């Protein structure tokens, strides 16, 4: 999931790819994808994981 | 090596100046000689240095927003008002900020005697003007009174908090104007003779008093002998999908009332087996905290809120 | 900035509120700054004498 | 160039009440001690310059 | 050395320096360094640089022993700022130390 | 006749033509910027019911009393090594020189701000830029400039300038940022005009 | 009122860094209002070398009364000498009055305090500072005039020394102010004669500023 995240935006590649670009590295090209990206996203929205990011957006 | 040494004058004579109780020159004939410059220097400098008083700190003139600008009817400026409102000695004798109000038209040479000023806060210099006026409007000067030490500057206590229009005036705490110094020798013992010329706020035979408690109290030192974990919301860590909904229809929405009950808790309410009975003790106890360990409900109000 | 308790002290128990350094006048020869001090005290001496 | 001489501050330092010498004795502020010398203590119109 | 006092430290220097003839405490010995500084505190001794008293010079080889120097209190004040050496001590305050 | 500070007026004369001037009034300068970025105040020296010839300086200007020219003020000085603080040319300082408010000035900056009208969209001058803590907006009414008479803080926001622009280059990692947060990507870039470092804090005038 | 309390007191004076003996402490204050650091220490500094309880010795074996020549024959030292580093002999005397040290010394070594006689109830707290050693010396005779004064009096019969020994049990001392934050750090250095404890000695000088401070009015 961490791999998929990263290749929806591109920490180490610069090739930003879309939804369904990053959905056939892992699995099917499908709305699963898009659910377990926003699954992630959610995730990391409390204060413990997003905590030092908190202050980051300003 | 205490109370051997001739001691001082029982009961000094204060001889009163012409002042009106604001140049009494204290006298201590009876003295150690190398003791005359140290005592008298030491209670100078430390009275000077340290005195409780009082001073506009905080102006609030209605016709002005800042310390720049000139009032409508009022010959001196707001900022010439500031240096005449700084040196305005006035003892309160009570602790926290004051609302000294000054309202006053007519003439125009306004004195700092006429101000509505509380039954505490005694304003002195009567014949002390503070500005003019043209026969014209008034002003309506609201003054902040504290009580400090010395002198303390501007940008310390009004742009902390203060709404947009008080002046921010660094009113000087210190109620000494000027202390004399002298020591006349009278076997041969010196006379320490302290002309402090301190205001109307403290008069001088009880400025050298406190000046001398002061250095009493500052030697007596010298001498030896002669854990938020129950404060998170019940949805602040996100265990599981099943545990957040049953700590928010348990009517609970801090930690500690889920960290209190282990397993009788989950026996109430539904969602609650045997699947889910320990792992949300083990992540509560991982945080630091623990099944119970505490008071129950302990904090349950505001006062403990972090 | 030293206090008002530290400045050296006059025989009227006044406190000058500068300390300059008397080495400016024989290095760079401004002695007129000393005698316009002097002229300065006496004109302060006059006027607590007058206000006195 | 046509102000006061040694002279003429010297009279008025005597009729100032201003010691004859121009100086005048100055206690220590920080220990506090006469000064064994003759120290100038004056009104010197000193400046705010915009040098900051 | 670039390090020398310019003006002020100098001045004092050469104020503590500046032996007199005439002065209170002529030739009372002292103890210490620090019984300079006890007299002085009591208005027996000035600072004009004319009262003997006790001082290391540390001129040979090793420890010198504490000699009762013909010195004065003002430069004894500089003197017990130098550090402990042969070939340095009092010999170099013996001047009226000046800026040089 | 009367004086407020802000103005003096003043009779005509002893023997005044009919009709040649009447009274002639003094609007007195306030504090305005001078040309070195310093204080012009003037006050009315003269009180009120006081006759004054013609050709005398009625009110002082800057730096001046009882119309004599006052470059400061006369400090009791004390021409001594005092501890060293004065070693060199330096000046030793007392605290009633700055406790009795004797040595100081104003300097009114007076900062200038610009709206102008950028190819990427007309700037805007609004209340504040996004991504910028409430603190900052502090002291600004709606139009976006600080109050008059509102003390700023060095560094705090005197003026909100919003400057429509073209999309940033998208990093990942702030892409990422901005989808955690939810919130989208502000097309606009802050340049609203802040104080420099200083301790400049009350505000006097905002022409606008 | 209580213009004594709002101000800032360092309640943990206890700080001497110097513990080399019991005769230097470097007396440390944290935290102390603005300026108060520079009057306390002027105040102790002016005090502990003023008049306090000390003792000196003030006497010289007979037929030395002049420094040009030694005792009898100078035994490692000029008698000036001799006399200097008996003005600073730490001595502490209990009861009041002019009591006399006698010191004689046979034998090749350097006579130390240990080897005085002085039954007067008064000890030598240093007992390794003078050496007169001597081969077959026993001429030394010197006995001494201890006197319980006040502070460093100078010199007010026949053979005896005027000397201006210090009746103060504190010799050296120094203070220095440094910021630590306005807040002076009194941080002076006492240094005594010996028959006193340097953190006792501050707190002696405090007592005695305090009792001679007592120039207030309306207090409890």
């Amino acid at each position: 999931e961490e791999r998929v995240l990263r290749m929806r935006f591109g920490i180490g590649m610069n090739t930003d790819h879309t939804l369904e670009e990053v959905g056939q590295q892992f699995s099917v090209t499908r709305e699963r994808i898009r659910q377990i990206e926003a699954k992630a996203l959610r995730k990391l929205k409390h204060p413990s994981r997003s905590r030092k990011l908190r202050s980051f957006l300003d | 090596r205490n109370w051997n040494e001739l001691i001082r004058p029982e009961k000094p004579q204060i001889e009163t100046g012409a002042d009106a109780t604001r140049k009494a020159r204290i006298v201590a004939e009876p003295l150690e000689r190398g003791f005359g410059v140290t005592l008298g220097n030491a209670l100078r400098r430390v009275l000077l240095s340290s005195l409780q008083g009082a001073a506009v700190t905080a102006i609030q003139i209605d016709g002005v927003v800042h310390e720049f600008s000139s009032l409508e009817g009022v010959r001196e400026d707001v900022v010439d008002i500031v240096l005449n409102i700084k040196q305005l000695a006035v003892r309160m004798h009570a602790e926290g900020p004051k609302r000294m109000t000054l309202r006053a038209t007519g003439p125009g040479p306004v004195t700092a005697g006429q101000i509505e000023t509380p039954a505490d806060i005694e304003i002195l210099n009567p014949d002390h003007v503070l500005c003019t006026l043209d026969d014209g409007a008034s002003v309506r000067m609201e003054f902040t009174v504290n009580n400090g030490k010395g002198y303390v500057p501007a940008d310390r206590n009004r742009p902390e908090d203060a709404p947009i229009g008080l002046i921010a005036v660094d009113a000087l705490y210190s109620p000494v104007k000027r202390v004399a110094y002298r020591v006349e020798p009278t076997l041969d013992y010196d006379k320490l003779i302290l002309e402090v010329e301190t205001n109307g706020a403290v008069t001088p035979v009880d400025a050298v008093a406190y000046a001398a408690r002061i250095l009493q109290d500052q030697l007596q030192i010298f001498i030896t002998f002669e854990n938020p974990a129950l404060l998170k919301k019940v949805d602040e860590l996100e265990l599981s999908v099943r545990s957040a909904n049953c700590l928010k229809n348990d009517n609970i929405v801090y930690i500690g009332d889920l960290i209190q009950k282990t397993e009788a808790e989950m026996l109430r309410t539904p969602n609650f087996g045997r699947k889910s009975l320990n792992e949300i003790k083990e992540v509560l106890a991982g945080m630091g905290l623990h099944l119970g360990m505490d008071v129950p409900n302990w904090p349950p109000e505001n006062i403990e809120d972090l | 900035i030293l206090p008002i308790e530290d400045m050296p002290f006059l025989a009227d128990g006044t406190h000058v509120d500068v300390v300059l350094n008397p080495l400016g006048v024989p290095s760079r020869m401004n002695v007129g700054q000393i005698f316009e001090t002097h002229l300065g005290w006496a004109c302060a001496n006059l006027g607590k004498q007058i206000t006195n | 160039f046509d102000g006061a001489r040694m002279d003429d501050i010297e009279g008025h330092l005597e009729m100032a009440g201003v010691n004859k010498s121009g100086q005048s004795i100055l206690f220590d502020g920080l220990t506090g001690e006469q000064f064994k010398r003759p120290v100038t203590v004056g009104y010197i119109y000193m400046l705010k310059l915009h040098h900051l | 050395p670039i390090i020398v006092p310019s003006q002020d430290i100098v001045l004092g220097l050469y104020y503590l320096s500046v032996a007199r003839d005439g002065e209170p405490g002529e030739g009372k010995i002292f103890a210490d360094l620090g019984e300079i500084e006890a007299a002085m505190d009591a208005g027996v001794v000035s600072l004009h640089a004319k009262i003997k008293a006790r001082h290391t010079e540390m001129t040979p080889e090793g420890v010198l022993l504490r000699k009762v120097i013909d010195t004065t209190p003002g430069r004894m004040k500089i003197a017990a700022l130098l550090p402990h050496h042969p070939q340095i001590g009092h010999r170099l305050i013996e001047k009226a130390l000046t800026k040089k | 006749e009367q004086i407020d500070g802000t103005r003096i007026v003043i009779r005509a004369t002893e023997e005044t033509d009919p009709a040649r001037s009447g009274v002639d009034i003094y609007r007195m300068s306030k504090f305005q910027r001078s040309n070195q970025s310093t204080c012009i105040n003037q006050r009315p020296l003269v009180k009120v019911g006081d006759r004054i010839v013609a050709g005398d300086i009625i009110a002082d200007g800057p730096s001046t009393e009882l119309g004599e020219l006052a470059l400061g003020r006369n400090a009791l000085v004390a021409f001594m090594p005092w501890n060293g603080y004065n070693f060199e040319d330096s000046i030793l300082i007392s605290e009633r020189i700055v406790r009795d408010d004797v040595f100081t000035s104003i300097h009114i900056e007076e900062f200038e701000v610009m709206a102008r009208d950028t190819k990427l969209g007309p700037e805007e001058i609004t209340r504040d830029i996004p991504n910028v803590g409430e603190e900052a907006l502090r002291n600004l009414d709606e139009a976006g400039i600080v109050a008059i008479g509102a003390e700023v803080q060095p560094g705090d926001i005197l003026v909100g300038k919003v400057t429509p622009k073209g999309e940033s280059p998208m990093t990942p990692e702030e892409k990422l940022l901005r989808a955690i947060f939810g919130e989208k990507a502000s097309d606009v870039r802050d340049t609203s005009l802040r104080l420099p470092p200083g301790v400049a804090g009350t505000i006097v005038d905002v022409r606008v």
